[PDB]
């Protein structure tokens, strides 16, 4: 008929306010013959020692809660965890109140650990529901705790997936360290200015005095930390302006534990009205039989309902965390903490003070600089990409076309070869064409200046498993538009299902189909419906490039795999290859789009397109995810469908026979 | 598949009737075949205001009268695409290649 509660605590007026809550938790609840009886020990300067005392102490005790409130310990490790994991050999529960770390988050290793804190990342929820007043859809992540970064990466994305976003940029590192300013310097060319920080004291402070030495406290940029790294060292190296997070009665320790009280008083007489009360023997000596209702008793603390305390409502999730907490919005004015915001259960409300900024205005910074220079990247297509040598040096010659107009030409970047013939001689020389002149257009239609570049192979790029840790990458245009080096695919791409999973597209500017190259007895083969390439030899030699996206379409048409078993023979690297081969009557067959083998047709005689127009597809212009340059970019690539734009561009290139 | 239409008896009355028809072709096979990847609940009808679209002063009628205003989810059928039917509403990727052209003899 006695319960016994375990704490440890140093404090002697905190014990005395411990022990007098225990005597007046059975004020209100009658006249019942049940008696709560209080343990607490202290501190030794060791933590092997003190877990032994501690756990053999209430072993021999028999306690139903183990209370740990120690905020100011000299280790910056904040581990009470043997404690809790010896009373989670016996499934007994360990109320945690200081710490909030995500390790002890995970119920499969502290398997009777509860605690009535949020950890950090719940923060970061507020951080969400910062996204959710100022519209803000694009964040930089900075994580160097590897115990909980992961933790807070998969909350990010699970909060993510409403609006299914995905942040521009993570990083987790290693603590302790002092260059991480070429990341920052590379998070300075990203396009959002969004600053979220979970780390320790000593890298905050690190990464304030490297924001610091770039100067990274202008206009626009968003600065938004915790309370962990305005302390120490990082307050004195804390800008201006900053906004950070307060934990409201977080360190107030009094009516903490007398909360604490009245949630373990409230579950052991809500547990009382149950039969199966089984108590934990004395497992020190001979007794290793675990009890038996641990996960009974868990479950009744997963029950727990509460309408009264000092704060607010307490209750425990599937995770075992206090929700609702009330939060503050602290502002940096000066190197002085004022107050600008509280937040609710859900809800943020910003007071009377003002929002002080650490760039220019007092309202919302748009922290989102939309590229302005373009690294546009290409392929080497023959109708389309037109690559010329410089004449002396960086200079293009402006030969005029027919109708009076000249040739507004590119300085692009290209190599010479591939990689076996020349690995590395790429040069600056003259591009133009179909793309360069649609760039123009939109160069005169939008804000931006550009940068043309081309791309190192002669692939459009496939998804193939590389030989270590048996993953499925990609290459090409895909390979290095993903890997940030380039900014948007300036190219006829293949629109297809797989590659829009990854990225998003645009509206397609190009419209046309599927034929064969052949040279002029039916010399002809009217499609693909010739009975004789349906069961091929060495005699017809049809082909396709290298690492197409006409190879992954023909490999999902799983009725024609003996064709994908027959141009695998015959891969090439590029069409001019196969245009070479083709003249010198060593191909008899390609599969290639419809206007650029009428093109060549139009080049030269000889070369004859097949009858039949299948898979009627449309080529676009490669792109990026959710980005400002979506919409402007749709509305001016319609804006060139809806006038004659595509019939001037025709009679540059594609009306034009020769 | 079944759907509805609210034929008025008369312009003396706006009363109606919502006569039953059925309707097949190429857009109710492309429906029937979303309903069969994507497996939802679809809710069919007809729209009675009358062609595509047009903003006469601010209002718009047809099915961007129903899509614009709500009354509706999505347009399965056929529709042009241009300005600024792409600025009040989200178009999803083209799939037939549909131009203009003009018959003669």
């Amino acid at each position: 008929k006695i319960v016994n509660i375990g704490a440890v605590l140093s404090t002697r007026k905190h014990e005395q306010m411990f022990r007098e809550a225990v005597n007046q938790a059975n004020k209100r609840h009658g006249s019942w013959k049940i008696q709560l009886n209080a343990t607490s020990v202290t501190h030794k300067p060791n933590a092997i020692q003190m877990a032994l005392s501690v756990c053999e102490d209430l072993i021999s005790s028999q306690v139903y809660a183990i209370l740990v409130s120690h905020p100011p310990t000299p280790n910056d490790h904040f581990t009470p965890t043997p404690v809790s994991y010896t009373a989670g050999f016996y499934r007994i529960p360990v109320l945690g109140l200081t710490t909030r770390m995500s390790i002890y988050s995970d119920k499969s290793i502290h398997l009777s650990f509860l605690r009535t804190v949020p950890p950090y990342s719940h923060q970061s929820s507020v951080w969400f529901e910062m996204m959710r007043v100022y519209n803000w859809n694009h964040i930089i992540l900075l994580v160097s705790d590897d115990h909980e970064g992961r933790a807070a990466q998969k909350r990010l994305e699970t909060l993510l997936e409403e609006r299914e976003s995905k942040a521009e940029k993570v990083l987790q590192f290693d603590p302790g360290t002092k260059n991480v300013t070429a990341l920052l310097m590379e998070a300075r060319e990203l396009e959002a200015r969004v600053i979220i920080l979970s780390a320790s004291e000593d890298d905050a402070a690190t990464v304030y005095r490297a924001a610091a030495m770039l100067n990274m406290t202008g206009s626009g940029y968003v600065w938004l930390v915790g309370e962990r790294e305005i302390s120490g060292n990082a307050l004195r190296y804390a800008p201006d302006g900053i906004i950070g997070l307060q934990l409201i009665n977080g360190k107030n320790e009094s009516a903490h534990i007398s909360d604490a009280v009245g949630v373990v008083a409230q579950a052991v007489h809500e547990l009382l009205e149950k039969e199966n009360i089984t108590d934990p023997p004395r497992g020190c000596v001979g007794n290793t039989n675990i009890w038996k209702t641990g996960p009974l008793f868990k479950r009744v603390l997963m029950s727990s309902k509460y309408a009264d305390g000092v704060t607010g409502r307490v209750e425990f999730n599937e995770d075992g965390d206090r929700k609702f907490a009330n939060y503050s919005i602290m502002n940096l004015q000066n190197r002085k903490l004022v107050q600008v915001g509280i937040y609710n259960g859900t809800h943020v409300i910003p007071n009377d003070r003002k929002i002080i900024w650490p760039g220019g205005e007092t309202e919302k910074p748009r922290g989102y600089q939309m590229s302005t220079r373009l690294k546009i990247v290409t392929i080497h297509q023959e109708p389309f990409v037109y690559v010329k040598p410089t004449m002396s040096d960086g200079t293009c010659k402006e030969e005029f076309t027919v109708n009076g107009d000249p040739v507004k030409k590119v300085i692009c970047t290209g190599p010479n070869d591939t990689s076996p013939g020349s690995p590395r001689h790429t040069v600056p020389q003259c591009c133009y064409g179909f793309c360069i002149d649609l760039l123009i257009k939109l160069a005169r239609t939008m804000n931006f200046t550009y940068e043309v570049h081309l791309v190192a192979d002669g692939k459009f790029g496939t998804q193939e498993r590389v030989n270590n840790s048996n993953k499925k990458e990609w290459n090409g245009m895909m390979g290095e538009l993903l890997s940030g080096q380039a900014d948007m695919i300036v190219a006829p791409l293949t629109i297809n299902n797989e590659r829009a999973q990854y990225i998003e597209f645009s509206k397609p500017f190009k419209y046309q189909g599927l034929t064969i190259l052949v040279k002029k007895p039916e010399e002809r083969i009217t499609g693909i419906n010739d009975p004789r390439l349906r069961n091929p030899s060495d005699k017809f030699i049809y082909a396709t490039v290298k690492q197409s996206s006409v190879d992954i379409y023909f490999r999902r048409q799983v009725e024609l795999s003996t064709m994908y078993r027959h141009m695998e023979k015959h891969n090439y690297e590029s069409a001019a290859e196969a245009i070479q081969a083709v003249r010198d009557n060593k191909l008899h067959a390609f599969i290639w789009d419809s206007a650029v083998l009428e093109f060549e047709a139009s080049q030269k005689c000889d070369l004859v397109t097949t009858g039949e127009l299948f898979f009627r597809s449309g080529f676009g212009i490669g792109m990026r995810k959710d980005s400002p340059w979506k919409q402007n970019v749709s509305l001016s690539i319609l804006k060139s469908h809806e006038n004659g734009f595509m019939e001037d561009l025709d009679k540059t290139w594609v009306r034009y026979q020769e | 598949v079944p759907c509805r239409k609210f034929v008025k008896i008369n312009n003396s009355t706006n009363e109606g009737m919502n006569v039953k028809k059925c309707c097949k072709g190429f857009c109710i096979d492309i429906l029937k075949k979303l309903s069969r990847t994507v497996k939802f609940t679809y809710d069919l009808y007809l729209v009675t205001n009358g062609k595509h679209g047009k903003k006469v002063n601010n209002v718009w009628n047809g099915m961007i009268g129903e899509v614009v205003y709500q009354r509706a989810v999505m347009a399965v059928g056929s529709l042009t695409i241009n300005e600024e039917r792409s600025e009040v509403v989200d178009f999803s990727v083209p799939f037939v290649e549909t131009g203009i052209s003009v018959m003669v003899s």
